[PDB]
């Protein structure tokens, strides 16, 4: 019984960060309950990791993530902080509304490609139990 | 420039939030 989501994601300029939370049954994880925290790079390597593991050939590996993209949205949110004098008040919120439903936009269809691909592979039965997953699901040492 | 992403708690509706950078 291994069930994974995203509950929370932050973009910040350089980097994407994922909490990839995990309730499991399994023996084999030290904890039922817990949380790590992940970027989109670290998926990749998994991803990467798990495509080239021997055992695992002739199995068919859940396709990575794709990169998230929120760049249109922040060019638009780094202009706003330009104008936060200059501009009418309330236009500023509208643009500020309007901005963070595209962001909010993004966020959601690449959660949903992260997480559908960590989901991917708990339902798998040999996957599952992957080592290289195991340490991406629970190592949390910062 | 930093946005945080909140899922919402089923049925709630999802959230972002400024950060502070």
């Amino acid at each position: 019984s291994l069930q994974i989501d995203i509950p929370d994601a932050l973009s910040e300029r350089d980097k994407v960060k994922f909490t990839v939370h995990t309730k499991t049954t399994l023996p084999t994880f030290q904890s039922p309950e817990f949380s790590v925290t992940r970027q989109h790079e670290d998926f990749v390597w998994l991803h990467d990791t798990l495509i080239e593991t021997t055992d695992y050939a002739g199995l068919i590996i859940p396709p990575a993530p794709t990169k998230p993209d929120f760049d249109g949205p922040r060019e638009k949110m780094q202009k706003l902080g330009e104008g936060e004098g200059s501009m009418t008040k309330e236009e500023f919120a509208k643009m500020k509304q309007e901005l963070e439903a595209e962001y909010l936009a993004v966020f959601k269809k690449t959660v949903s490609s992260h997480e559908v691909f960590l989901q991917r592979l708990s339902s798998h039965p040999v996957l599952s139990k992957d080592r290289n997953f195991h340490v991406f699901l629970e190592y949390d040492q910062p | 420039p930093a946005v945080q992403f909140f899922k919402g708690k089923n049925g709630s509706a999802d959230q972002v939030i400024l950060v502070t950078q």
